[PDB]
């Protein structure tokens, strides 16, 4: 299996700030990493695929970057509707695994 | 018979004799125990780990009735992947690979596969390989390999080798991404050496993978009746996988080449910067040293007594010409 | 005709060691042209992918935690996906989501799937 | 090379899945134009089935499906129209050169559109796939924005003779519009090369060289995508299938002449790029010549002066330092002497 | 409608009617009298100089039945030369270029011709064109121009224009020869800019000439609707001329590129030449000065003494090391 | 003068058979008359024993290896009705590859290349095929061919070589020649890689000489490749009566192979064109390394020697009379300046 | 210089540089008959258009326009091609007329010692069974045709005038072969010169060679074209039996083009190689400039340290003092030189 260690886990930031969440794959995944967000009680919503591409319909403030096996999701400017849990997913192999999540909360 | 390679540390023999009813595995360090297995009607998988022991491989060669030419091919480590079709046995030469992301080196260990009626012979060079999934499938009866002949065993071995190639491609992709990020912004002397090493590795991988694709193509397209028709499609699928590898390598090469290109773009600008620095530094010190020497002879009649406290005035004029030179270098975009 | 919508059903309380079948009805698309994943989320924990099915070929994928126990299937006639859960443990109580994934291309050797639309998710409780 | 056409298996993928090998996934739409001599009807929709009964239509029709990231609609259209699965893969595959294939019931042509943004100096390629059947022309695109607006206007307002002909003339019109777009792109490349060359002489910085190198790569890709286009047109007018009528061949010959002209222009571009590339190196070498010229001027003037100063500054206790006019000032005169002549000598070489 | 040109200084009308018997000329500054009005009995040639006064253009378009679209196409200056055919007349657009030994840039003007039965109706932009010798042929009654029809007149005008192109090519060739000599013997920083400007002039010529060749290839071999079959070979002449001109331009392009490389061959050499100077003098004086520093010392106890004329001994050892250095540079061929 | 002269047979009339090659050692005639149920190999030397093969009803593969003897070529041409111009083109080694459709036969001239990895030389030998009725004539200069797979396929019933007429034999010959072109292109690609590495790592004069040799070989090879496409296109697009309609798709496949070959040749030419500029850039980088060493040492030791000489003039009013440990403090200043300038270079990453 | 200025199209002015000699060589032959003579009179050879046997009239030295005008008028030759034939600076071409065919070609001569290329314009008018060949001066390349027709060799004697025109064009193409041979030898010499021993003047020579090539191209490409016009669309004037023969010459022409193109590419490489060489050489120079500096510029600085006029010098006897520093100075040199010996800079 491939372990996606996602840090931080309890990030807190204010509206309008810049937020960076990193997650590292245990072994090599060829940029096949996606980023989802999930509000409490609702199904996850896809934000980023291929670790760089931006899904259709999501705001342009979300950005994704990859350096080796380190994948970073950046929110340039937070919004009142951007406080939710964030999950990595690796899809390099048929056994696809998620991260542990990173809750974003007001400060 | 000479072993051209450099791996001679250890040598051992492994045997997998499997059928529908049951299987038997044994690891032996003696040559004799593996001779009778040519007679067995069940699929048999022999594995000779060390070829530096020319005696054992030679004995197997004249016992299995294979020509000494393919023996010389087996001991020829620096040999391209290739395929030879004969009347009672098919010969295949492939190359494994090992990549470690600390030294950025790509070492190839040649492996020879000889398929005879209901048996497969492997010739390797080092302890450790990439055919572990095939071993697990044989042992635990996970797949359909136990219900087929040795041709499916050869197919499984080639497929495992292709999977190892895919893993190596993943590692090289990570290396290429890191190097591209480090080269496009924040270059340094280490990065160009890394780019050259990566280009060499990609060249070697391409130079090995194209003969592999040729081997698989000639192997499935038209083959003697050594391999049954049932395994003909499976080999075909493996060929398709190889195509992927090949294409990826080509793409990778292009990217790496592009990187080198930009580094070759700014060499003359670097020359200009270096001698701008050198000309500025030599300009403001050679005349200063000259006039210091001028006041440094040993002439008796030297007007060296007082004249407005003696030394400091010349320092002044030094600074004067110095700042003049500085002005002459403040403009023209030198400084 | 109609937007994409995944609807989960069949979840409910069940005794440990029992079995139940979760049904995922898909409206707005044909299940044969896409891949259907089942993703598990324990109460107050992160997501956990549990199963995957490709209806065009019947190829299945299971997580190591549920290998040999869960059985995933799909029928195009009813345009539905099914996850049969037997030998069910008390750790499996969670909310299950049925999502649709599409493959994208990175390099000639590498592919990846991203889950476009997820279902409401049904809660399965294993206790008592 | 040639073999029994079949679907290609891929590792890490279900055996039968078809994957879109592209980046654009923003939107999807289907525009259908069914025209005849008397009346025409056009409509833009999203449901695929609403355009399926157009397969068996007596009058020619044109079905533009924009957005092939939806593999389901492409597969449904190909399965109902009788298109081979390998052709569907070629439609969805984008990292391939323009090509032409002839089948029993249809002809399949892969071509590349092109757009150029002066800002970012970027040259983006979009693949368009045409399938010509007995009475319909399918066109799979990637994103909103095509170069077939003149053909749409001709269909709508009954210009030309496109209304009086069958689908073969429609295919010719689409290919001709694409070739005209190629000509416009070549004009844009003319403008870019002129703007870059008027600057490379007097502003020789590294970003200019990066621009020149990316322009060279763009022209290399242009050659690699236009040569197969020339081969496609050659095979289209020299190996006409039964689907294409005996008439309309001269139109394909005209398109072939146009792509010959385009290839010649690209060939001239391939040498003009090197012409620009040499100029930057020449200018940087000239600046290096100037700086090192002043450096060697300073060295030539001052090193012998420092040497003779050191010679007369070394102590031996027996040294003819007392001569006519006390001896010392003559040395300075000698300095100036062995200075000024050097300058005069440099006036022979016109340095500084 | 409107035009794009820059010249508005002068306006004129020039009519030159001629036949076997006698010729007529008015040369008025207004429409005034236009005798032919499709007389269909006397060949007429009417120049109008000026495009600012568009009213005459619309008037003549209205009278002789010129389609509005080609009238719109007439009032353009950034358009390539072209040709069109009609059942009543033919329409033609060419351009003249002007060169000088002042700043090496070509002044371009667009001039239009229309051929109707016994009518050559043409639009110029500036007085003093290259059509003066043709007027001579009308005035002095030389050649066979004063024999038949008006198509021969159009051929004569086009021949005069291609002769102007030939003399412009001669001037360009002289300029390329001058730049070739300068690059070979007197390289300069402005020389590369001059060569680039010359190359820009040549690429403008390449842009303009090929449409002219297309126009001439359309006049011939296309079976023109209303042109005498006796006068068809004459067009071929200028057609051939155009082809030759095109070829010349092409060759010129190539030769210019050669200069753009050969100059570089000198520049990279110039550096190297300067190399030797800086490398020689230092190699002669950097050690020598050091030796002086060895004897400018302040050490209390040294072999320093009158060691049999030690001062000329030090001078002689400096001389011998200098001469061995210079002979080493002689044998190295640096100097 | 070299053995590539073109002004040979200068003062000679048309239709005169003169051999303008370098090989005059070996001569032989090999005939492989194959039918649906038997094949006969008749490798001989005399020409008179192979002429009656022209009237056979089965495919024939007369192969005259070694054409320095004009008598045999003239006799075969006279017996087969071959035009004298065709014969003189056959004996002319420097003939451009081409195809000519005559009324009774099809005359093709192609070139096969041999390339030695040990010594970088690319040699060209032409082959002339004459497809006449139910027979194929082959002319070549020396022993050593590429049609050995065709010979094996005729001898042992591997494919469908024996179930068709002589047009399919001509196809097999052309396809084998194209495969030879492919393998030689692979060898040239190997040398492209090795020379690119040598340019990047070890720039020398031998490297530029090898690059020039490779460029010359590649331009000659491209000059030979380009007519092959026209030859094949004339073979299948303009169908002659001799070539049957069933064979056309095979010639189309060979045309596709030639297109691929031309594309690869153009790519190789582009790489060779860039190689010399890469060499210049690499040499510039090495000399820049030397530049940086010299500039660093000059930067460190020019101000230091200047401020060493600043104290040492004959000014008796200088505070040199032990100002405050003047010699140790000035040496400390030297050390401080050297250290800070080294740190500055490390900031610029030169050192 | 190509400027006819303001002259009527019917002008017959000659633009050249050869007026020394002028002759007319007439060779009239049949299957069994042969006749040949030299003349300087127009009317002696004028009445030959109405003949039943092929004839070849070489009117060399076209500077007396009277003979050209009279021959053109007598044969009905249009004055347009009189102007074209008297205009030397004309590219090779062909014109088809109902009664005759007109061809303009070029003959090239090479001077190796001065490295120059001289051009002469030749024209061939084929009418019924007569070939009028107009040259510029003495000497030509059609001599092998003369020995062929004099000694009864080949099949030229028993053929028509079309075969004679073909033979003349073939001889001209053969002269082009030998000239490209000379150019090939020159290119080999130049590449050896620039690759082994490069000096400053060599590049200039290179440029000269390149010039010749492009100028040769200016003539070579039309020639191909003109032979194409004699093959893909043949008029009734040229016999069908001789149509394949022209095709052969056509092949030669295209071959020539290829060769020329190849040559160009080689020359295009040559200058780049020169750059390579000079760059390499300057690298060596840089190394030397560093070496001496790295040896002697530090060492003298050491002297400057111990050469000050300060009074507190540990200088009297510090372990023998003076020579010790000399030793360490030499010691430093050792490291420096061995450092370079480990980096291959010598
Ligand atoms: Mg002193």
């Amino acid at each position: 299996d491939i372990q996606m260690t996602q840090s931080p886990s309890s990030l807190s930031a204010s509206v309008g700030d810049r937020v960076t969440i990193t997650c590292r794959a245990s072994q090599s995944v060829s940029s096949a990493v996606a980023w989802y967000q999930q509000k409490p009680g609702k199904a996850p919503k896809l934000l980023i695929y291929s670790a760089s591409s931006l899904y259709s319909g999501v705001p342009s403030r979300f950005s994704g970057s990859r350096s080796g096996t380190d994948f970073t999701l950046t929110i340039s400017s937070l919004q009142p509707e951007d406080f939710a849990t964030y999950y990595c997913q690796q899809s390099s192999s048929s056994l696809i695994t998620f991260g542990q999540g990173t809750k974003v909360e007001i400060k | 018979l000479v072993y051209t390679g450099k791996y001679r540390e250890d040598f051992e023999i492994e045997v997998m004799n499997y059928s529908i009813e049951e299987f038997r595995e044994f690891k032996t360090t003696d040559v004799e125990s593996v001779l009778p297995f040519r007679d067995s009607s069940t699929p048999t998988w022999i594995n000779i780990t060390g070829i530096h022991r020319t005696d054992v491989v030679q004995r197997v060669g004249e016992f299995f009735g294979i020509h000494p030419l393919v023996l010389e091919d087996i001991l020829n480590v620096h040999q391209r992947p290739k395929v030879e079709f004969f009347e009672n046995y098919v010969f295949i030469v492939l190359k494994m690979f090992t990549y470690d992301k600390n030294l950025h080196e790509l070492e190839s260990e040649q492996v020879s596969l000889i398929l005879t009626k209901n048996c497969v012979l492997m010739f390797q060079e080092k302890i450790g390989d990439v055919f572990d999934p095939v071993r697990e499938r044989i042992r635990y009866n996970r797949g359909i390999i136990r219900k087929k002949r040795a041709d499916y065993l050869l197919y499984s071995l080639i497929d495992a080798l292709v999977d190892d190639y895919f893993v190596l491609l993943e590692k090289i992709d990570d290396e290429i991404d890191v190097l591209e990020e480090e080269v496009l912004e924040r270059p340094e002397k280490e990065t160009v050496q890394r780019t050259h090493q990566l280009k060499r590795n990609l060249v070697e991988l391409r130079k090995t993978i194209w003969p592999l694709r040729e081997v698989l193509s000639s192997l499935y397209r038209d083959v003697p009746p050594l391999i049954e028709k049932e395994t003909v499609p499976y080999f075909r699928d493996v060929y398709d996988h190889t195509i992927q590898i090949a294409d990826t390598v080509e793409t990778f090469r292009d990217i790496v080449s592009g990187l080198l290109d930009v580094y070759l773009s700014s060499v003359s600008n670097k020359t200009n910067e270096v001698m701008k620095v050198l000309t500025i530094i030599a300009t403001i010190f050679m005349p200063l040293t000259f006039i210091a020497g001028i006041y440094g002879m040993n002439f008796e009649y030297m007007p060296e007594l007082r004249w407005k406290w003696g030394y400091p005035v010349v320092l002044a004029v030094m600074g004067v010409i110095a700042v003049i030179m500085v002005v002459y270098f403040k403009k023209k975009k030198w400084l | 005709i109609s937007e994409v919508q995944l609807v989960e059903s069949g979840g409910g309380l069940v005794q440990p060691g029992g079995s139940l079948r979760l049904s995922c009805a898909a409206s707005g698309f044909n299940v044969s042209y896409y891949s259907i994943h089942w993703v598990r989320q324990a109460p107050g924990k992160g997501l956990e992918w549990v199963a995957s099915i490709s209806s065009s070929s019947g190829s299945t994928s299971y997580a190591d935690s549920v290998k040999g126990r869960f059985t995933i299937s799909a029928d195009t006639s009813k345009n539905t996906a099914y996850l049969q859960m037997n030998s069910l443990r008390a750790e499996d109580t969670a909310v299950y989501y049925c999502a649709r994934s599409y493959w994208y291309y990175i390099w000639s050797y590498s592919y990846g799937n991203a889950m476009d639309y997820w279902g409401q998710g049904t809660l399965v409780t294993v206790s008592s």
